RNA sequence: GGCCAGAACCAGCCCUUGCAUUAUCCUGUGGGAAAUCCGGCGGGGUGCAAUGGUGUUGGCGA
RNA sequence: CUUUAAAUGUGCAAACAAACCGGCCUUAGCCAACUGCAAGGCCGGAAAGAAAAGAAUUAGAGGCACCAAGUGGGCCUUCUUCGGUAAGCGGAGCAGGCGAUGCGGAAUGAACCGCUUAGGGAUAUGUGGCGUCAAAACUUAUGGGCUCAUUCUCGAUACGUGAAAAGGGUGUUGGUGCACCGGCCCCGAAAAUGGAUGACGCUUAAGCCCAAUUAGUGAUUGCCCAUUAUUCCUUUGGUAAGGGCGAGAAAGUGUAGCCCUUCCGAUGUAGAUGUGGCCUGGAGGUUAGGACGAAGCUUAUGGCGUGAGCCUAAGAUGGACCGGCCUCUAGUGCAGAUCUUGGUUGGCGUA
């Protein structure tokens, strides 16, 4: 009444194909690593959105202005 | 009919390289029924005796080796078959015929009947046609006598195609059927 | 018969003949940074921070580095598709992989022929294929022939 | 050119013969491939190779 | 044209992929006269298999 | 009656020697009368190419 | 048990969110420090966009979700195997099949061999065959050898269903100055209804092992048979592809398809879905029929549709009601449940 085989798995698993993983560079998430240089990382991070905002008020100036 | 083999000669050598820049040329002759038959043959002499595999090997020429006029002659063929429980088996005969190809096509005949043999299990040592006077065996040495004659008995003649009939007359030549 | 998490590793997880021992001090001093390629191969003789036996010839690219561990993740088929498993193991279990280096290679040969061209020097003869034909002479001709002593 | 080409190798071949020497040819370099059997009981590697050869029918034929 | 189509499959030419990728897959019939034996190698007297430049005589019995 | 037959014509489709290699070859001039056979010298047969239409003549149908 | 160690395997990489080459900005992150290393960005440059060396190929559109069915007794075979004396026995690994599937062959067989399936022609093949049954050598050859078998028994289509040690006849083979060692045949070989190379029969085979294709005459395929291949006609559906807007043309999912051309696929149990798909009783509308005959009933009554079905004809039937189309609605389709009720029937002019 308890049976185990292998015989149909593998053509089943192959009928939809095995899918290849998810590329690198998505889901490419930080939590659970070094906590040290997470916080750093953190802190560039900040730094660099405003330095954009900057950047894009100076092209809305430049551009209005000439 | 026709002897259903041919006389080849195949040339080769194996792929030159760092380690063997110049190699050596082997001659092989071999009595196949086409080229190809021929080409398998060589490889695999190739293979089981001087360790060179055919894709590693260069074939130079394959060429179809021409026979002398017709002319009643003794020939001596060199032999060799396998079969299991036998080991390998060399045989020496005698055979009575107008060329090597058909020398050796009666001696693969007689082969497959008297020992069951094969083919791609039998292999040819040699071929030559020897004088009459060095036959050993009585049952060739009989037709190289200078008075030899025989009729002809137990002929079962038929008729041309054409002629054949089902049904003729009982003392007459006529066809009732057919 | 048991589901344990070392079944099955008698010669799995073993030294080689004559090369028992620690691990040396290159191995120490080998220098690791996220994004590498690395190689994950047990070393029986630390048994601090092994890896599972399913892991040990896989190859993957670190994710994570710490005082002593490497972070790495790697391929694994669970039936319909891939998994990206994510594995801590210490720094004796990995080594540096050479699977990108044709590749590098290449890259730099090509940078080398385009500096080549760009200053004016002479670029070497091209290959050429060793398919083609030509005459041929033999210093040495041979019979090839069963003779009557090989059996 | 096809002319041309054959030509070329009887000189070719005829040079070398007459020194005694050999002439070796040039490999193949293009095949001619069609399907002998039917689509029955064939295993699943053996199966992909003829599906990227583009040989799914009996007697189907590609260079 | 065609002519330029047989020469790059005959001579294996620069454009030989794109020519060949460009082809439906031939349809032939089957070979006029009958094979030998499709489950042996044309070695041992059968079909499969390569057969060097006899396959020319095979094919001129299909096409 | 395009109801049934015969012949004819268009289109399409099925069928129905050349050049390479020619030599372990060809041909004259000690052994077993001659031939088969073995050393000397001289002269030279198989891989590619060449159903659809457009009328016509009878039968049956008053 | 062990260093040595395969064949078949198995992970990763092979230029467009990647990587390369020199400014600059930010962070303490590391270091005694930095312009060194780490990390995130901005700017500028190069780019056989991947050469040559056997240097890929594709009937090669990637990714992401939602809702739900059936199934959860399997079995056979090839190789690998553990238990068991063994087994048409129990347990596993890899793959292919049957289940869910016919068709052409093995005389017969779920699973072997070939081939895999819309409705039909022609041509050619696969497996298997060419003495009759039974299509094909009207018993082919201008091929070579071997074999005689007196009551289940000479042989003679694998899977698979007839046998061992030992011993002898006819054709041959090593050795030599008799021994052995193979081909065919005989002995070894004993059961219960009469019987099985499928049957008859066959021996100058219609048996066995090789080999041919009209025969030493000279290029190429002896011939017979598929739901397969090629080609032609018709249907149906597309992840469909183009064109147009004397009888004819509707800007169009689906029809009696708006019209024309073109290419590819078509089997299927449990199961899913679609259909200007068929049918039955009633309701809101619309259009019609009937005493010059409604519904119902009968059929060698034809016509139409792949089909469910629809329509006409005749009644030497009947005597008062009812059809089509668009919506709405339901007690809406029967061959079988030891189905329910009513009628009939063979056994039977019998016991
Ligand atoms: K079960
Ligand atoms: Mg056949
Ligand atoms: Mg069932
Ligand atoms: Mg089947
Ligand atoms: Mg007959
Ligand atoms: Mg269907
Ligand atoms: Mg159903
Ligand atoms: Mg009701
Ligand atoms: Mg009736
Ligand atoms: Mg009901
Ligand atoms: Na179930
Ligand atoms: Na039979
Ligand atoms: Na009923």
């Amino acid at each position: 009444s308890k049976n185990h085989t292998n015989h149909n798995q593998s053509s089943k698993n192959h009928r939809n194909g095995i899918k290849g993983p998810v590329p690198l560079h998505l889901h490419n998430s930080k939590r659970g690593s070094w906590l040290p240089a997470l916080v750093n990382a953190r802190r560039v991070r900040k730094h660099n959105q405003k330095a954009a905002l900057k950047k894009r008020r100076e092209r809305i100036a430049a551009f209005a202005a000439k | 009919v026709k002897p259903h083999l041919r006389h080849y000669q195949v040339v080769g050598r194996e792929s030159p390289s760092e380690k063997n820049p110049e190699p050596t040329v082997y001659k092989f002759e071999v009595f196949a029924p086409n080229f190809v038959v021929a080409k398998s043959r060589f490889w695999r002499m190739m293979r089981v005796k001087n360790k060179v595999k055919a894709t590693h090997g260069d074939v130079l020429s394959c060429k179809v080796v021409k026979d002398a006029k017709l002319v009643a002659r003794n020939y001596l063929v060199d032999i060799a078959y396998y079969s299991q429980r036998c080991g390998y088996t060399r045989m020496v005969k005698e055979f009575r015929d107008v060329s090597k190809t058909g020398a050796v096509s009666q001696a693969y005949h007689d082969l497959a009947s008297r020992h069951r043999a094969r083919y791609h299990n039998i292999e040819v040592l040699n071929v030559k046609s020897i004088p009459d006077h060095e036959v050993k065996h009585l049952s060739i040495a009989q037709y190289h006598a200078p008075n030899l004659s025989f009729p002809l008995l137990q002929r079962r003649t038929k008729a041309t195609r054409k002629d054949r009939a089902i049904f003729v007359k009982k003392n007459t030549k006529r066809a009732v059927v057919a | 018969h048991s589901y344990g998490y070392k079944s099955g590793t008698r010669h799995l997880f073993a030294k080689k003949f004559r090369k028992h021992g620690v691990p040396s001090v290159s191995t120490i001093l080998t220098n690791i940074k996220v994004g590498d390629y690395v190689d994950v191969v047990a070393d029986s003789a630390v048994r601090e921070g092994m890896p599972h036996k399913y892991y040990h010839g896989r190859t993957g690219i670190v994710w994570n580095v710490t005082p002593r561990g490497v972070g790495v993740i790697i391929n694994k088929p669970v039936r319909t598709r891939t998994l990206r498993k994510r594995i801590c193991v210490r720094f004796e279990h990995v080594r540096k992989s050479r699977c990108q280096e044709a590749f590098k290679a290449k890259e730099h040969q090509f940078q080398a022929y385009l500096a080549a061209k760009k200053a004016g020097k002479a670029l070497p003869p091209l290959q050429k294929s060793s398919r083609l034909g030509g005459i041929v002479r033999p210093k040495n001709v041979e019979v090839l022939a069963r003779r009557v002593a090989d059996y | 050119e096809y002319r041309g080409a054959e030509k070329k190798l009887v000189t070719l071949r005829r040079q070398a013969a007459s020194h005694g020497n050999y002439y070796l040819e040039a490999k193949p370099k293009v095949a001619v491939v069609t399907r002998i059997r039917g689509i029955a009981k064939v295993n699943p590697k053996q199966r992909k190779i003829l599906q990227l050869l583009r040989l799914r029918q009996i007697f189907n034929t590609v260079f | 044209c065609a002519e330029d189509m047989v020469n790059q499959i005959y001579t294996c030419g620069k454009h030989f992929r794109t020519v060949t990728h460009g082809m439906w897959p031939f349809k032939l019939a089957p070979p006029a006269g009958g094979m030998r034996q499709k489950r042996r190698h044309f070695v041992e007297g059968g079909d499969y298999g390569n057969r060097d430049t006899l396959i020319n005589r095979f094919l001129a019995r299909m096409i």
